[PDB]
């Protein structure tokens, strides 16, 4: 399987780092802002940050909270922020797990079918020495 | 054959065929009712905002009116063909409930109000919707899923309450408000079972003799449950859904 | 009634189904008659609905058909056009047949109903049975045991039907 | 005239690998550039690499502006990137030197983004799998029309069940944005927990009902229903691709035992017709 | 054939059924239509108008409309102009009808009740 992942990782990682570099200004009025009772603010500091909030929304654990607790910036009638993480927390989670279980049950179904074509050819290899077994019979 | 000179039943039978000729394999009528449901659809967004509606409720009554009208001339053009082969189908049943439903509490005084208003509507446009064809197959499956997904669900409520019955010995009275009254229990049980959020429920059981107690005991019994029951869920569901869907590229 | 209606021994009779119609038309009606919604409070009478139903029921009533006959007796009748009392239609061959008639839906499902096509004749509309083709042919044939005259399928001739009869 | 040569020096590697190269510059002056010091400070080095930067997609978009548009305005990744190239030229065109009625600065490191989803548009692997993947699009775009239509019936639902009661549950049933996110979170796992909590308070009993009902659908059958038709469709589309590759391979090991035969026979007839004459 | 043994028992010669029913429709309709402008233009005794009977007739409308429409095509195919005629000529003044009691009810709201 980790032999098997070769390409699907690097795009992973590579729409990681895109969307991740995106978002780094996009929310930038959150924690560049002289709110004083904030508690998500560290989320979207540094870029290091950003890597790690949005690999937090990547795991799609309390987004909701995540979302109200940017929800504290001046609404700007969300017009393109909002949509994008949104978007890009949807998007990334279910087409990133959806594509490593689909090609995982590839793995076990091409496993499965050069194990099944293996006892096939056994069968045929087991049915041809019985047939010759017969012919050297009536050979003697 | 030849067909020298037609006679009455062949009549009808042209006229059945130019009545479901039109309306029903012209793409310009479903083009147009499509853009009609569509437009009704925007004064359905539009609405929740009073600023928008004291100059638009007198064009949504006018709209409401218009929409009614011309479903119940196409159940009425439906019913046309037969009152027996529209009763006897899958989704004109629902077609006419809806229609009746919305037909009487708009002719009729009714609380169904906007609850029922709007939902039927837009339960109308899945419905039209689903005619064109790439979503028809999508959705054909979705209600092919449903036995397979049933006999699941059933197993999955079945081994929910006999395992509720170890989970009620350690509710009740005692770390109240959510383990008791036994459907609270059952539903909060579920909720930790759909599994988000609870060390809320952690939090509220912790501190029973804070070195182990049944702190360790009934936290590790529900816990590995909890753990297997939503692995077994979830595993369970694709299964249903990967089984159907094999059957409809079968 | 798989053996007793094939044979048909001599004339067949039928008959229309409108009096039922008119009847269940009449009990909703006189339902409707007595002790109704009392919606005074909107400022309308929902009487004259039933008025038409008195209509629409009591012309229907006024169309009364005494079994349907023909000369479809097993000899070398002429399926002349016959009702107790008057008679139209008379015809030397060419004009009796038994045809396949299919509809179809939006969704496309297929429903299959025979008809025996002549002037102003009588249908063979099968008892609320029509998902599968099941035998088709089989009661074409026993109809031509009967007194063999057709049995068209659907468009064209191509294949897959018989005559027995034609005036060229 | 000279657009055999053109074409030619196109397909030379030399001139993607310089492509390549000014490309990932771009991406590590973007990593400089998410910093503070880099951004606006020690930034002469920024202002020429990025002027080299835009004169080299400024040449990508002269050398896509000849005519084989004609076929890059019905194929995939063509007019991707063309579109990408325009959407790139337009706003810095309009952003670095502005002069104009703009709002405010959020479109920097998106361009810079774009402009790596252009280095990423090469790797011709990456590209067999896009297009290995590429036939879903239709029938995830169906699910996304399904799930929007789950939206807006539970929308107005949850809208008529508690906002317009207007005793409280505002922006979570009220406003319809703000609506339309906490039905998102529900049918996710997210939020469900303290929603819940919010909600049981007004006075609405069966409204936990309600919303555990809206998950058991919308959770399960969205998540379970993607999943499946994801994990068939790429099934279906990779066993006929590697049916194919073997059966190509057949045939070229067909060939080559029929050359052998042929070769065989030549030589059985020569060593025949040698015998004959000598 | 013997049309006095058609129009005698039984049956009745196919359509011309629905182009009779709205004959006596726009019979009785005319008889509506002249009570309502009668009163409406000089006698002037408004609870005596069909203020009462308002939706009715116009189900009545719409439906002999329908039978109208229905059996201009049932009658169409027979091959003769005079029938087309006819059931066009029917169809062409219940519309026109149709329209003029319509305009006639709409330019009467302010006389009937208000909610
Ligand atoms: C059922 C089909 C054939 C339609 C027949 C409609 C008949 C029954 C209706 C339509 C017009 C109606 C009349 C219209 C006007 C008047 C004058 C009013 O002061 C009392 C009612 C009265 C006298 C109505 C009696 C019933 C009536 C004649």
């Amino acid at each position: 399987a980790l032999k098997s992942m070769t390409f699907l990782l690097m795009l992973l990682l590579i729409f990681f780092y895109i969307f991740a570099v995106t978002g780094v200004y996009f929310f930038r009025e959150y924690s560049r802002s002289t709110i004083e009772g904030l508690e998500y603010n560290m989320f979207f500091s540094d870029l290091l940050n950003s890597l790690v909030t949005v690999f937090i929304l990547f795991t799609l654990d309390h987004w909701y909270a995540v979302l109200q607790d940017i929800w504290k910036v001046p609404e700007s009638s969300r017009v393109f922020s909002s949509i994008y993480v949104i978007l890009w927390l949807l998007l990334g989670s279910i087409i990133f797990r959806n594509i490593i279980v689909a090609m995982m049950v590839t793995n076990f179904q091409n496993i499965r079918s050069e194990l099944s074509e293996e006892m096939s050819h056994l069968e045929v290899q087991y049915k041809a020495d019985m047939f010759k077994q017969q012919i050297i019979q009536r050979r003697q | 054959d030849v067909m020298e000179k037609k006679d009455a039943w062949d009549v009808q039978e042209f006229i059945t065929q130019m009545y479901i000729k039109q309306l029903l394999r012209h793409p310009a009528f479903q083009l147009l009712l499509a853009f009609l449901l569509l437009s009704n659809a925007i004064t359905i967004a539009l609405r929740t905002n009073s600023y928008l509606g004291q100059k638009h409720y007198e064009l949504f009554s006018t709209i409401d009116d218009i929409v009614l009208t011309i479903l119940i001339c196409e159940v009425l053009l439906g019913w046309l063909n037969g009152f027996w082969i529209f009763w006897k189908d899958g989704w004109n049943i629902l077609n006419f409930a809806i229609v009746f439903i919305l037909f009487m509490g708009f002719f009729i005084k009714q609380l169904d109000m906007v609850a029922i208003t709007y939902p039927l509507r837009v339960l109308r446009l899945v419905h039209v919707c689903m005619a064109v064809e790439p979503l028809a197959r999508i959705i054909k499956v979705i209600l092919q899923s449903m036995p397979d997904l049933a006999n699941v669900m059933a197993l999955i409520l079945f081994f929910m309450l006999v395992f509720s019955v170890f989970g009620v010995t350690l509710f009740g009275a005692f770390v109240p408000k959510h383990f008791q009254n036994m459907g609270v229990a059952l539903y909060t049980l579920f909720i930790c079972i759909t599994q988000d959020g609870w060390l809320d429920i952690y939090t509220d059981f912790q501190m029973d003799e804070r070195e182990y107690a049944m702190e360790v005991g009934g936290a590790i019994y529900f816990a590995v449950f909890i753990t297997l029951g939503a692995f077994i869920g979830l595993n369970l569901f694709v299964v249903v859904v990967t089984t159907n869907l094999e059957q409809m590229m079968k | 009634m798989c053996w007793v209606m094939p044979p048909s021994v001599f004339v067949l009779e039928y008959y229309l189904d409108t009096l039922w119609k008119g009847t269940m038309l009449f009990i909703i009606c006189l339902v409707f008659i007595s002790c109704n919604v009392l919606r005074e409070v909107k400022y309308q009478e929902t009487w004259c609905f039933p008025a038409y139903g008195m209509v629409i029921g009591l012309w229907l009533m006024l169309s009364s058909i005494p079994q349907r006959r023909l000369v479809l007796n097993h000899t070398r009748g002429m399926y002349h056009f016959s009702i107790q009392g008057r008679t139209v239609c008379q015809g030397p061959m060419h004009l009796v047949y038994v045809r396949l008639a299919l509809s179809s839906d939006a969704y496309g499902g297929r429903f299959f109903q025979l008809v025996l096509c002549g002037h102003k004749l009588e249908p063979l509309v099968l008892v609320q049975l029509s998902e599968r083709y099941e035998q088709m042919e089989f009661l074409g044939r026993h109809l031509a045991r009967k007194l063999n005259i057709n049995y068209f399928d659907y468009l064209a001739s191509s294949y897959r039907h018989v005559v027995r009869h034609w005036p060229l | 005239e000279c657009q055999a040569y053109f074409r030619k020096v196109i397909k030379s590697t030399f001139f993607q690998i310089v492509m390549i190269t000014t490309v990932t510059t771009n991406s590590f002056l973007l990593v400089l550039g998410t910093n503070y010091d880099i951004q606006f400070e020690f930034f002469r080095t920024f202002e020429v690499s990025e002027l080299f930067f835009v004169s080299v997609y400024v040449c990508e978009f002269l050398m896509k502006v000849y005519v084989d548009p004609i076929t890059y305005w019905k194929d995939g990744y063509n007019i991707l990137d063309v579109i990408i190239l325009i959407i790139l030229t337009i706003p810095y065109l309009l952003r670095k030197i502005k002069g104009n009625h703009s709002a405010y600065l959020h479109f920097a490191d998106g361009i810079q983004s774009l402009r790596i989803l252009k280095l990423i548009s090469y790797s011709r692997g990456i590209r067999t799998l896009i297009i290995a993947v590429g036939e879903t699009v239709y029938t995830v775009a169906s699910v996304l029309t399904l799930l929007f239509l789950l939206m807006f019936v539970f929308a107005i639902l949850g809208f008529c069940l508690f906002g317009v009661t207007d005793r409280g549950d505002l922006e979570n049933w009220g406003n319809l944005a703000s609506a339309f996110f906490t039905l998102f979170s529900l049918a996710t796992v997210d939020g469900w927990t303290d929603l819940q909590e919010e909600l049981d308070k007004r006075k609405f009993t069966v409204s936990r009902a309600f919303t555990i009902l809206f998950i058991l659908l919308a959770s399960f059958i969205f998540l379970n229903m993607f999943v499946g038709v994801m994990i068939m469709h790429t099934e279906d589309s990779m066993k006929k691709f590697e049916r194919d590759l073997t059966l190509e391979r057949n045939l070229a090991i067909m060939e080559e035992k029929q050359i052998i035969l042929k070769r065989q026979q030549e030589e059985v007839n020569r060593l025949m017709n040698t015998q004959k004459s000598g | 054939m013997r049309w006095r043994d058609r129009i005698a028992v039984l049956c009745f010669p196919p359509g011309l059924m629905l182009t009779v029913a709205a004959l006596i429709l726009f019979f009785i309709h005319m008889g509506v239509f002249a009570s309502d402008v009668h009163n409406f233009c000089v006698i002037h005794n408004y609870d005596h108008m069909s203020f009462r009977y308002t939706v009715v007739l116009i189900f009545s409308q719409v439906i002999s409309i329908g039978w109208a429409a229905m059996g201009s095509l049932y009658a169409e195919m027979t091959g003769d102009k005079f029938l087309r005629c006819f059931a066009l000529t029917i169809l062409i003044l219940n519309g026109a009808m149709f329209f003029n009691r319509l305009c006639l009810e709409f330019l009467a709201i302010n006389y009937r009740e208000e909610r």
